[PDB]
RNA sequence: UAGCGGCGAGCGAACGGGGAGCAGCCCAGAGCCUGAAUCAGUGUGUGUGUUAGUGGAAGCGUCUGGAAAGGCGCGCGAUACAGGGUGACAGCCCCGUACACAAAAAUGCACAUGCUGUGAGCUCGAUGAGUAGGGCGGGACACGUGGUAUCCUGUCUGAAUAUGGGGGGACCAUCCUCCAAGGCUAAAUACUCCUGACUGACCGAUAGUGAACCAGUACCGUGAGGGAAAGGCGAAAAGAACCCCGGCGAGGGGAGUGAAAAAGAACCUGAAACCGUGUACGUACAAGCAGUGGGAGCACGCUUAGGCGUGUGACUGCGUACCUUUUGUAUAAUGGGUCAGCGACUUAUAUUCUGUAGCAAGGUUAACCGAAUAGGGGAGCCGAAGGGAAACCGAGUCUUAACU
């Protein structure tokens, strides 16, 4: 039988171009209003997941 | 001459059989070390957990939300077009040429390089760049 | 089965 | 393809009682047994070819020295004596001359006093 | 490349890419083995402990008597009844690309006229239905074990061969790996070199 | 994949495309014409399969041997060298095999008709209401009520009727598309108690069916029910006449059969634990994992001696088994009375990496067709373009009004 992806991973993770993956920062979703924009404003753009939960993701992700 | 054939060098590693004593390197235990959830028939833990943290796809949010209609847009590089067959690239007809897939309702031209025999194409989109290459090619861009 | 004694309760729990 | 096995299985065997013969009861009839007796003889011999070595130069050491004490002069001085005799380099072993040519050691023993002089 | 059409040297003319490159050993190596494979068929017994005939019952207590643990009568421990990884009917079949089916015949072909093993001819046929006309042609012939690849295959040809036990006879589409290998000589006629040129581009 | 989902664990489509096979008809009805198509049940006929059958090629000499099919020589058949048997391995001894033939009777299957039952045909009509939909409760749809279309209905309700009605995933418009509330329908698909034939990198008596054997037996259980062990003399019984010890015994020794009796029925091979008889050497002043290094004597062979081979092993240095589990085990911590046989990292499908092979900006086909490992089939999958949630843009793109 195929394979089935962990779907939640699914929804949390784009494979890039050189084959990295990219997610949405957390500590963005609600109680806000008391954070500095600064923390806030960096915590928009997507960013690379990193060298040590590659290995979680791409278990999770085999048809990437 | 069927008794003098064999594979190429390297080609047929023997593959780890284990648990056949203590010279073969992989015996009594196998490999698998002492005890705990990873020895054992049928052990190990399933994907993605991470003991009983909270896992990381789901300590990060999601943000999804899936076009649907990119599902239906092929790109098209200069390197295709050529072997259209009748110098008009069309709507489909690449789709013929089987460079799109009949879903496909959409179509950019992408300056993905090297065309030469004049081409017309036609009610499809084109970038900037290719524009210029077919152009310069003796092609024509019609809408 | 089993001999008396192993059935037994005084002689078998003997130090609890 | 099924494997009938115990063909082998026997050659093991008995390639194992063969290295037993002459030890005692089970030693040499019951493998399990065996094949522990076999080992444990393997484990010794592979120490004793290093204390072969060990024993016997104290067996030539032993008898080198009651030669000289025999010549008057103890074991200690008597090779130094040769050592010092202007170099010159002689196997304990080959002291030999000991037990077999007793003229020829009390004439080594006299070259080794003359150098201690 | 030319051949030497044996009885009427005429020279047949065939495809240097097709009967004059290099013996790629290796690679005829995966297709011999491949067709060797898929030569068998599954069909094979064994039951598991799921599938011997007993009852599921506990054969006796968990603790008490002084016995092993004792699970199953079925377990493949115990005696009748066992077999830990039972075997079931399987599928040998390989792939060999396409590609790299031609690309063996054509180590091979070219690697039978280098032992020169192929002896092409202008029409092969016998006269009657009867395999010791056969015999008497290959014995003319100076032959005992060959292939002899035909243009469109006769009748008396066929029925002749089936007998003797060396040689066997194949229309063009016939050719199978092992048996261009398999038989001492192949003889092909002129008719089925080019049926084959093309076969293999 | 899209989706579903304590958005956990998991569950998981469709659109469209390539293939297998293709087939369409009645009722809701009366008039005329009337039994006209057709279907089944049935009798006959015919053909074709079935249930017994027939014919079926060609080898001899010699050697070894208890025995030739074996070796060696020389012939012969082959549309027959599939296979089994025969005193060892047989194309030519036997039974077959290829091939060609055969049915008095009964039957499967096709057609062809007879008999029964059945309706065909034209004209003009008709067009499935306690239903659709809704409310409540559940259930089905990949879809957990969710913004949830759609389907089913236990419960209470309830239309329009062709200018009509259903659907197009809440919902409305427009457009498009279909006609529910009656039925029938062959093929591609599933299965094997059983019949026939053929095949296996399947087992070979602890294997393989539980059962190679008079096995669902003996046995166990009130019962349901559980459930064994156990194959081989020899080519041929030629299976041991007769004599002797013995209890008109058991068992044995001769004789005789046989290639073999050490193949004698408790019978091919006959291992190991285990138990004896015989011989060599050691052993009754000596203390312990029993061996190991040394090592005399004795018995035996040697050699021509020559501190040499074999067996034993006084005396002597050192020396607390194995597994497991542990920070650590002689441990007085586990496991094993011994032998023999069996007994534990497999298989399938996905995915990724390494090796290796093919080809290369291309690579490869899936099912399926099939002259069946070929050839066809490129539906499709991977790659050649990325960025962005997305529209979209594109060697760029996203971010921002804009980027140093
Ligand atoms: N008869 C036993 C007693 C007994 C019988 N069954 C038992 C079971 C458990 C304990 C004791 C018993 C005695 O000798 O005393
Ligand atoms: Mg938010
Ligand atoms: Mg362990
Ligand atoms: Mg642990
Ligand atoms: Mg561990
Ligand atoms: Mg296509
Ligand atoms: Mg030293
Ligand atoms: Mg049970
Ligand atoms: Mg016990
Ligand atoms: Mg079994
Ligand atoms: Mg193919
Ligand atoms: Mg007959
Ligand atoms: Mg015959
Ligand atoms: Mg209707
Ligand atoms: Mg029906
Ligand atoms: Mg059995
Ligand atoms: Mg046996
Ligand atoms: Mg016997
Ligand atoms: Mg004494
Ligand atoms: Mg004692
Ligand atoms: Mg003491
Ligand atoms: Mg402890
Ligand atoms: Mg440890
Ligand atoms: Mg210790
Ligand atoms: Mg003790
Ligand atoms: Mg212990």
């Amino acid at each position: 039988p195929k394979i089935k992806t962990v779907r939640g991973a699914a929804k949390r993770f784009k494979k890039t171009g050189k084959g990295g993956f990219k997610h949405k920062h957390a500590n963005l979703r609600h109680i806000l209003t008391k954070k500095a924009t600064k923390r806030k404003r960096h915590l928009r753009p997507k960013a690379m997941v990193s060298k040590g939960d590659l290995g979680l993701v791409i278990a999770c992700l085999p048809y990437a | 001459r069927l008794n003098t054939l064999s594979p190429a060098e390297g080609s047929k590693k023997a593959g780890k059989r284990l648990g056949r004593g203590i010279g073969s390197g992989l015996g009594k235990t196998g490999g698998r070390g002492h005890k705990g959830q990873k020895s054992r028939s049928g052990g190990g833990v399933r994907r993605g957990f991470e003991g009983g943290q909270m896992p990381l796809y789901r300590r990060l949010p999601k943000f999804g939300f899936t076009s649907r209609k990119a599902a239906i847009t092929a790109e098209i590089r200069l390197s295709d077009l050529a072997k259209v067959e009748g110098g008009v690239v069309d709507l489909n007809t690449l789709k013929a040429a089987n460079i799109i897939g009949i879903q496909i309702e959409f179509a950019k031209v992408i300056l993905a390089g090297e065309v030469t025999t004049p081409v017309t194409v036609r009610g499809l989109r084109v970038t900037k760049g290719a524009r210029a290459a077919i152009e310069a090619a003796g092609g024509k861009i019609e809408e | 089965t089993s001999k008396w004694f192993n059935i037994d309760n005084k002689i078998v729990d003997h130090r609890p | 393809a099924r494997v009938k096995r115990g063909v082998i299985a026997r050659a093991r065997h008995k390639k194992i009682l063969k290295q037993a013969k002459g030890y005692y009861g089970a030693r040499s009839r019951v493998y399990r047994v065996a094949f522990q007796a076999v080992i444990k003889a393997g484990q010794y011999a592979y120490r004793d070819r290093r204390q072969r070595k060990r024993q016997f130069r104290q067996l030539w050491i032993a008898r080198i020295n009651a030669a000289a004490r025999q010549n008057g002069i103890s074991y200690s001085k008597f090779i130094n004596g040769l050592k010092k005799a202007s170099v010159e380099i002689d196997r304990k072993i080959l002291a030999d001359i000991a037990v077999f040519d007793k003229v020829a050691f009390t004439a080594l023993v006299e070259k080794a006093k003359a150098a201690l002089a | 490349m030319e051949l030497v059409l044996k009885d009427a040297q005429s020279a047949l003319t065939v495809s240097e890419t097709t009967f004059g490159r290099d013996f790629n050993e290796a690679l005829v190596h995966q297709v011999v083995v491949a067709y060797a494979a898929g030569a068998r068929q599954g069909t094979r017994a064994q039951k598991t402990r799921a599938e011997v005939t007993g009852s599921g019952k506990k054969p006796w207590r968990q603790k008490g008597t002084g016995r092993a643990r004792s699970g199953s009568i079925k377990s493949p421990i115990w005696r009748s009844g066992g077999v830990t990884f039972a075997a079931r009917p399987q599928d040998h079949s390989q792939k060999v690309n396409k590609k790299m089916y031609r690309g063996a015949l054509k180590s091979i072909l070219s690697e039978l006229v280098r032992q020169d093993r192929l002896i092409v001819v202008e029409k092969f046929s016998v006269e009657a239905p009867k395999t010791k006309l056969l015999a008497q042609k290959l014995k003319d012939m100076a032959l005992e074990d060959v292939l002899i690849i035909t243009g469109e295959l006769d009748e008396n040809l066929f029925l002749a061969a089936r007998n003797l036990h060396k040689v066997d006879v194949r229309d063009a589409t016939g050719i199978d790996p092992v048996s261009l290998i398999a038989f001492d000589k192949v003889v092909m006629t002129a008719d089925a070199v080019k049926q084959v040129e093309e076969m293999l581009a």
